[PDB]
């Protein structure tokens, strides 16, 4: 298909186009750091949530 | 008297894009009209704008600004796009008006 | 109520000629005829005339690209530009009640273009398209090469922007071309379906790019070359000519007649042309399908005459020879006093029919009012045509057999003869 | 050549009213559509219920 | 011809088609339920409380 | 970036509902009374009011049936948040990120990795430190002691107030004395976010070069701290009058002043 | 003024010869003229075995008559500077001549000689046999016509109108001197013909010359009877001729039209003017008034497209045809059908207002010259049984309004099963069902 | 893009998997189980939640 398997694969391609080869402005500041924190925050709530739910 | 001029020149300096070496028109949000106008700019004006903007993005990431000497002065700011943009809007309004009739 | 009106024709101080004829038709057709075309182009600005042709709909000082099209279409009108290597006509059609409306755009397009760089830039790739459909007719490729082989300049210039120049024409060249050619002394404002006073009040109190004759075209030098194009086509199109007659020239009528005598176009659907010596001659020569006609063009300072032949590759040899023998055979008194009589009629008929068309009429009228300033009555043109001796015709033919020929052919020329083999 | 091409006969499938090649098929069109659409509208009513 | 009338009045314009479905469903429900219940009770005569209720219904 | 924005507003709303139902689960005093106070607000909606409420509770008051359905909702919504977050980023990727100068960054783009993966990981540890410091050294700093007492429907706590992140809205709720009006005001305090895209008048995208808007912006921020503060206070003078001032200025700044100052600024740039 | 110029148009004179032939003309002050006979005959009148006869007869019509063989006939027409031409369609045939008004009478004699005395030389027939067979291979490469043939082949499948004008390969390889004779003797008859003329000609001298060469009178009542053709049934269906090797695809879609007589045709034509047409050389480009044209330009939807309202005695085809690249067929079709739905549901007075002016110009432009004025007279008589003056057409065209275009279009287009013909690399255009759905809800 | 079914970042997804999605013309009833499995899943989740609430 394509040279590197990061672009051809139907899934890695997704991971690559949103977390690796994804074009980002060179000047975004710390204020743009909150999106990722929100996501991580969400994964953490869900994780600790499940652990609490089990009791 | 020269009140409107005092205010403008004041706002111009308060805004501060001139510290990045940008022209007022460099700072325009690129909606549709502005996008069309840009396509009409002569090559030289377009490349100068591009460098100015790239230069500003680099200062921005560095958290620096240009030395005071290199700041664009109120009266030397070239409104390079305003002319094209006004025409683009004039054309749009003509078509809009005409398509209603 | 309406009746017989008469074809008036003023001429303003600046030399701007205004022709006019009211035939009370429900529709009008006004036009601006101009002495301009690829003829005035230089190696430096080739194609500019072509691009100008396609640029008629671009924004002008008085109307915008958007209003020009929407405006004209709002009243079911039309706007088009036809042109030759030396004349450009900008005309509009519409119902009588909309002339005044459609007129604004015609006026604007021809006298106030803006040739905005961007508009011009987006337009140029169109030269590639426009030219692509035109060249679908082999008929067009050889004529381009014919004029290129027949001349060294002016007329040698192609009617369609050459490839290498697509996208390189500039707004400066368009403006300069228009400023140096679209001048009142080179323009005529013809107009069928309108009252002369009206069409005149327009021409004056409105047209502004003016005075003089600007750029003058270099004389049409004659080269006499032979351009061949091997392209595979099962059919070979070939055209062999010689310096013919100029327009307004007495020697014209002679050729026009030798044209019909030799045969120029069929008059009977799917029919054979007996009254065509040329066709008939070739017919006896080849066995397979083909076609052959008398070619004749009359330009301001020159003209071309000869024959044009379409035939299967393998038989181009026999077909072209035949067309030739039939020309020599005519130059050697092979022309009956009757052939000259038949022709003269076909010519007068063809002429008369070629004016029933609103387009055909305006063209006829305007052509004179520009390269003359008068309207030769139909009886006069008739008087001039039949007043052509059987000798004149045999002479015209001589002029061909003797003159230096230039040839243009294209197809699988594998069996097509060279100019020096005829 | 295309002149030699013709549409096969659909008599084995045509509905009764458009079976005859010399009758206008429009006259029975509201009938044929009305029926099929009636089936459909009824399914919608059955489903909405 | 009902099929044609139907088509013209009800099924042609998408708006009326939806109106026909709604008004159609309202009427279908009322009818279909009455019938179903009717069928069910008939198939179970004297077994439902609705049937024996009178025996103790008497304040 | 309208769609990225609207999905964003939806994420916020879903997040709030999630935390609301979550808070009820421990079934302490504030759990129960917060549930009561807020859900009773809907009985104020016309005609369908009382219905909607008794439907939500699954009875005549916040009780076991409410608790069990709230657990189900709490377990569920976070997954909707994850889902919608994907849509959020999907719309976002149509345009790519905006930047602090508000001008096209096509002339200067860099790959997300390693630049931002590193910047973000750093950002993560920088925030995560105060988080853990609080959770490990001052666990109950933000919570209400009242929640260390089992819910009791026969004892109303003196000061029924929410977790800090809802205070600003609670203040606005209480600013309009009139069950129905307050509810609408509360609703509007967050739904107002859906109008922001339509109140942009500036010729420039960001506020980086708009000093008047910048102060208006910080005025608004301070406005929010004030509402948060009013939200934690009892309903008495002077907190009552201050509260309405803050609620009023809140809506004014977003609805009237921002768009107005933007236009004004356009003129000062001779636009 | 326009209104007046219309009135001052010389009337069209029509008089009937007792043998059934009708003579009509519009006298102008022109030195040149056009006269010919328009016959109500064509492939629709043919049957499965003589299909192509009328076309075969068109090939001989000029190869000489009995009174004067090939060479002589051609030489006589050529030498007077006259142009002899004609055609043959599904329901109409014609042979006409362009010459000087002076020769009007000799012309009429020539005409009458052609339709009445075709030589039908046995040797000629075997020659035109090979010629027609080649014209078939040539025409086979004109996608536009291959497509309209297919459109008829399916729209009117199983009927007369389903046939091509040129006929089959079999019919042409075997048609006989007899069949050709039979066709002529069966169809070219006075009551079914019209001698029309336009230019500088006296209706009188015309009809006088008419009685003289168009004498053949009828005895029985049958001979004075114009036969009514069996109606052709329309079928919503599609034919897909796929050849990915072809550079561009052609698509034609149409619903059944009302047929000549019906007044709605005036509205339909007004409707077609709203959508209009396009081709990559229209300078107007993205500013064209036609919405479909604009989209076509903006999105590069096609190389060209045209709307049409083809009429016939008892029926017709109302639709459109476009040429597009393999990968833009779907979007083109989408917008196209879209515009039809706009016609039925949201036409504006501004649109019709403009559509009318375009239509007026169109009708006027159809009478630009003698040949075209003659074609109109020949056709009008044969189809309307009279001449409809531009002054009338204009009256009708002016009565059209938004409301009317919507009702008429809804009446012929909305929720109808269309006829679809597609030729070329058509894989992206697909499913009759999907297309059928494009037939309702704007 | 002409129709909003293809341009829109979401409808485009709905269209490329449930409307303009190219499917073989001859797949039988055995291919009906994928969709049933999906619907089945939506239903279990729905009735599941309703039960979980009690
Ligand atoms: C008392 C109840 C009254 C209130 C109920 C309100 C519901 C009303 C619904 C609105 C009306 C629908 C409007 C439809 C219009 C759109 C349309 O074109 O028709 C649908 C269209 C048909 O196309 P055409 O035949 O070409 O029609 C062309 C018309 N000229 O699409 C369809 O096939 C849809 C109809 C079939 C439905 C199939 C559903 C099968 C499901 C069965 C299982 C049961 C349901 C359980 C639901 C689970 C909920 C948790
Ligand atoms: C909402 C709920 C309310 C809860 C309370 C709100 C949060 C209170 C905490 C205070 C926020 C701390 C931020 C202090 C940082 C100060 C600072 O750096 O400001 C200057 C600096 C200058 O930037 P440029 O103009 O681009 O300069 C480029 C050239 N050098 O400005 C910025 O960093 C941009 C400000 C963005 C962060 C805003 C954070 C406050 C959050 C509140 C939400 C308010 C909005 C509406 C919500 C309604 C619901
Ligand atoms: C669970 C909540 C949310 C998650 C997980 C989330 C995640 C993200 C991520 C990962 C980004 C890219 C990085 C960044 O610029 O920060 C982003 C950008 C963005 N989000 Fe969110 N977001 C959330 C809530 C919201 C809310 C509530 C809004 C607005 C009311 C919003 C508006 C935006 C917008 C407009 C962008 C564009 C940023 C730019 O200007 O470049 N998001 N979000
Ligand atoms: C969007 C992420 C979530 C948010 C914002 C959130 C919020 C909350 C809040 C505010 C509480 C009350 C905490 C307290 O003061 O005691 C809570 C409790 C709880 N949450 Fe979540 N939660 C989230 C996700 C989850 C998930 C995914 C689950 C598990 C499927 C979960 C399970 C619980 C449980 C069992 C409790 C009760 C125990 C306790 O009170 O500590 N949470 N949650
Ligand atoms: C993949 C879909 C699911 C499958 C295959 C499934 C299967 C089952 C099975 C086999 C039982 C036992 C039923 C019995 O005999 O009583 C059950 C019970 C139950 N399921 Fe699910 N379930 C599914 C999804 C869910 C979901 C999404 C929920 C709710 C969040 C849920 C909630 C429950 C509850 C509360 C019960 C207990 C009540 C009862 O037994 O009827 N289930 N499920
Ligand atoms: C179940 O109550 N949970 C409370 C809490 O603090 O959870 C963190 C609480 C506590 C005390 C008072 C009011 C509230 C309820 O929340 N208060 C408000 C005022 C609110 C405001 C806006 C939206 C929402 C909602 F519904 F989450 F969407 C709620």
């Amino acid at each position: 298909m394509a040279p590197n398997i990061r672009k051809s694969h139907p899934l890695l391609k997704m991971i690559n186009n949103s977390l690796i080869d994804l074009p980002a402005p060179s000047n975004i500041s710390a204020w743009w750091n909150f999106g990722s924190l929100l996501a991580v925050c969400l994964m953490t709530q869900i994780l600790t949530g499940l652990l609490l739910a089990m009791h | 008297g020269r009140l409107m001029d005092r205010i403008r020149k004041w706002y111009y300096n308060a805004a501060g894009f001139n510290k990045y070496g940008l022209m007022r028109d460099d700072t325009l949000y690129e909606d549709d009209d502005v996008k069309e106008a840009l396509k009409r700019l002569p090559e030289d004006l377009y490349n100068e704008r591009m460098f100015r903007i790239k230069r500003a993005l680099d200062l921005s990431l560095k958290h620096r600004i240009l030395p005071k000497e290199q700041w664009v002065k109120y009266e030397e700011d070239k409104p390079y796009l305003e002319p094209y943009l006004k025409e683009v809007i004039r054309e749009r309004l003509e078509r809009e008006a005409w398509n209603k009739k | 109520c309406p009746g017989a009106e008469d074809l008036e024709i003023t001429k303003l101080p600046n030399g701007l000629i205004i022709a006019s004829l009211e035939n009370f038709s429900p529709a009008s057709r006004i036009g601006v005829f101009i002495k301009a075309g690829s003829r005035y182009e230089t190696t430096a600005n080739l194609g500019t005339a072509h691009l100008l042709r396609l640029a008629s709909p671009l924004t002008t000082k008085g109307a915008s690209s958007f209003r020009i099209t929407r405006g004209i279409e709002a009243v079911g009108g039309s706007l088009s530009v036809y042109s030759t290597r030396e004349k450009m006509t900008y005309c509009v059609e519409c119902l009588r009640d909309h002339v005044d409306t459609v007129m604004e755009y015609l006026l604007n397009v021809t006298t106030a273009p803006e040739f905005r760089p961007w508009e011009v830039t987006d337009l140029q790739p169109q030269l590639k398209v426009d030219k692509a459909v035109a060249f679908q007719s082999p008929q067009v490729g050889v004529l381009e090469n014919l004029h290129a082989a027949a001349y060294k300049t002016a007329l040698a210039n192609p009617l369609y922007c050459p490839d290498y120049r697509i996208g390189k024409i500039t707004s400066e060249q368009l403006h300069h071309f228009v400023q140096n050619n679209f001048t009142s002394a080179r323009m005529a404002l013809v107009g069928i379906g309108v009252k002369h006073s009206d069409l005149k009040q327009v021409a004056e109190q409105f047209l502004n790019i003016r005075s003089g004759a600007g750029t003058s075209s270099a004389k049409a030098t004659y080269w006499g070359g032979e351009i061949r194009e091997q392209n595979g086509h099962s059919l070979v199109h070939a055209a062999v000519v010689t310096e013919g007659a100029a327009v307004g020239s007495a020697e014209a009528n002679a050729f026009s007649v030798l044209q019909h005598v030799l045969g120029a176009g069929p008059l009977i659907k799917r029919g054979s042309s007996v009254t065509s010596k040329l066709y008939q001659g070739v017919a006896k020569a080849t066995t397979q399908p083909f076609d052959a006609s008398a070619f004749n063009v009359n330009y301001s300072d020159s003209g071309l005459f000869g024959f044009y032949t379409i035939s299967q590759a393998a038989h181009a040899g026999e077909v072209i020879r035949a067309a030739m023998n039939q020309l020599k055979a005519a130059a050697q008194g092979g022309v009956t006093e009757e052939d000259v009589t038949k022709a003269k009629n076909q010519l007068k008929a063809t002429y008369l029919m070629s004016v029933e068309t609103a387009q055909g009429l305006l063209n006829e009228i305007g052509s004179e009012a520009l390269l003359s300033g008068t309207h030769t009555a139909p009886s006069v043109v008739a008087q001039k045509i039949d007043s052509v001796t059987s000798a004149d015709v045999v002479n015209a033919a001589k002029k061909f057999v003797s003159g230096k020929k230039s040839m243009a052919a294209s197809g699988d020329l594998g069996s097509t003869p060279f100019l020096d083999e005829l | 050549v295309h002149n030699d091409v013709t549409v096969p006969d659909f008599s084995a499938y045509r509905r009764e009213d458009v079976m005859d090649a010399t009758t206008s098929s429009q006259t029975s069109s509201e009938d044929r559509k009305g029926f099929s659409y009636l089936v459909t509208a009824t399914a919608c009513v059955a489903t909405a219920y | 011809a009902l099929l044609r009338q139907a088509y013209s009045a009800l099924f042609r314009r998408t708006s009326t088609f939806a109106l026909t479905v709604v008004l159609g469903a309202v009427l279908f429900e009322r009818a279909f339920d009455q019938g179903a219940d009717a069928i069910f009770e008939h198939l179970n005569e004297g077994k439902l409380w609705k049937h024996i209720k009178h025996k103790y219904e008497a304040s | 970036y309208k769609e990225t924005w609207n999905t964003g507003v939806i994420l916020l709303l879903t997040l709030m509902a999630t935390a609301f139902v979550g808070y009820v689960l421990p079934w302490g005093q504030m759990s129960f009374w917060g549930a009561t106070v807020i859900t009773n607000l809907f009985s104020a909606i016309p005609y369908i009011g009382h219905t909607l409420v008794e439907w939500a509770w699954g009875g005549f008051s916040v009780d076991n049936p409410t608790l069990t359905r709230f657990f189900a909702l709490h377990f569920l919504l976070p997954f909707a948040i994850a889902g919608i977050t994907i849509i959020h980023l999907t719309f976002l990727h149509e345009s790519g990120s905006n930047n602090p100068l508000g001008i096209s960054s096509d002339s200067d783009k860099i790959p997300f990795h390693p630049y931002y993966s590193f910047k973000d990981i750093l950002g993560l540890t920088l925030m995560l430190t105060p988080f853990l410091t609080l959770a490990l050294f001052s666990p109950n700093l933000l919570g209400d002691p009242e929640n260390f007492t089992p819910a009791n429907p026969l004892v109303t706590p003196p000061h029924i107030k929410p977790e800090w992140y809802f205070l600003f809205a609670y203040a606005i709720l209480r600013s309009i004395p009139n069950k129905l009006g307050g509810v609408l005001a509360l609703a509007a305090s967050v739904l107002i976010l859906f109008l922001i895209p339509f109140l942009h008048k500036s010729k420039q995208r960001t506020m980086t070069f708009r000093p008047l808007s910048q102060t208006l912006f910080w005025l608004l921020v301070a406005n929010l701290l004030i509402l948060t503060w009013i939200g934690s206070q009892p309903v008495e003078h002077p907190f009552i009058i201050i509260g309405q001032m803050a609620s009023l200025s809140y809506f004014t700044i977003l609805l009237i002043l921002f768009p107005t100052i933007g236009t004004l600024e356009n003129k000062m740039l001779n636009y | 003024t326009y209104a007046q110029t219309l009135q001052n148009i010389p009337e069209t004179n029509v008089t009937t010869l007792d043998n059934g032939l009708r003579v009509a003309s519009e006298e102008s002050s022109q030195p040149t003229c056009t006269v010919g006979v328009w016959i109500g005959a064509g492939s629709r009148y043919e049957n499965e075995k003589n299909n192509g006869a009328g076309y075969f007869v068109e090939h001989l019509a000029f190869k000489g008559t009995k009174k004067r063989p090939c060479a002589a006939f051609e030489k006589e027409v050529e030498s007077m500077g006259a142009h002899f031409n004609g055609y043959t369609s599904r329901e109409q045939t014609a042979f006409y001549i362009k010459a000087l008004s002076k020769d009007m009478p000799k012309v009429v004699e020539l005409l009458a000689d052609v339709v009445q005395n075709c030589a039908l030389e046995e040797s000629q027939i075997e020659k035109e046999r090979g010629v027609i067979l080649q014209e078939l291979k040539e025409m086979d490469n004109d996608m536009t016509n291959v497509t309209f043939d297919y459109l008829h082949a399916t729209a009117f499948q199983g009927t007369a109108l389903a046939r091509t004008v040129e006929g089959t390969t079999e019919n042409i390889k075997h048609l006989t001197r007899a069949d050709l004779a039979s066709y002529i003797d069966t169809h070219f008859k006075a009551p079914r013909m019209v001698l029309a003329a336009a230019g500088g000609i006296s209706h009188k001298e015309l009809v006088d010359a008419a009685r003289q060469h168009f004498s053949g009178v009828s005895f029985t009542y049958k001979e004075d009877a114009v036969p009514i053709l069996p109606r052709c049934r329309f079928t919503g269906s599609e034919i897909r001729a796929r050849d990915d090797a072809l550079p561009v695809a052609h698509v034609a879609l149409a619903v059944e039209g009302p047929g000549w007589a019906d007044p709605d045709n005036v509205v339909l034509h007004v409707a077609n003017a709203i959508i209009g047409r396009y081709d990559r050389t229209f300078g107007g480009g993205k500013h064209l008034s036609s919405r479909l044209a604009a989209l076509a330009v903006e999105h590069k939807l096609c190389h060209s497209f045209q709307t049409f309202n083809t009429s016939y005695s008892d029926t017709g085809l109302f639709g459109f045809h476009f040429v597009a690249d393999p990968l833009s067929i779907d979007d083109m079709m989408f917008c196209a059908q879209g515009e039809w739905m706009r016609l039925c549901t949201s036409t504006t007075e501004s649109e019709v207002k403009r559509a009318k002016n375009h239509l007026r110009s169109a009708m006027v432009a159809q009478l630009d010259g003698t040949t075209p004025v003659c074609e109109t007279i020949g056709s009008h008589l044969l189809n309307y049984g009279r001449r409809i003056s531009l002054e009338e057409w204009d009256s009708r065209i002016s009565a059209v309004d938004a409301r009317m275009v919507r009702d008429v279009c809804s009446k012929y287009i909305y929720d109808k099963c269309p006829a679809l013909a597609a030729v070329g690399p058509i894989e992206q255009l697909l499913d009759y069902n999907r297309i059928r759905s494009g037939m309702y809800w704007i």
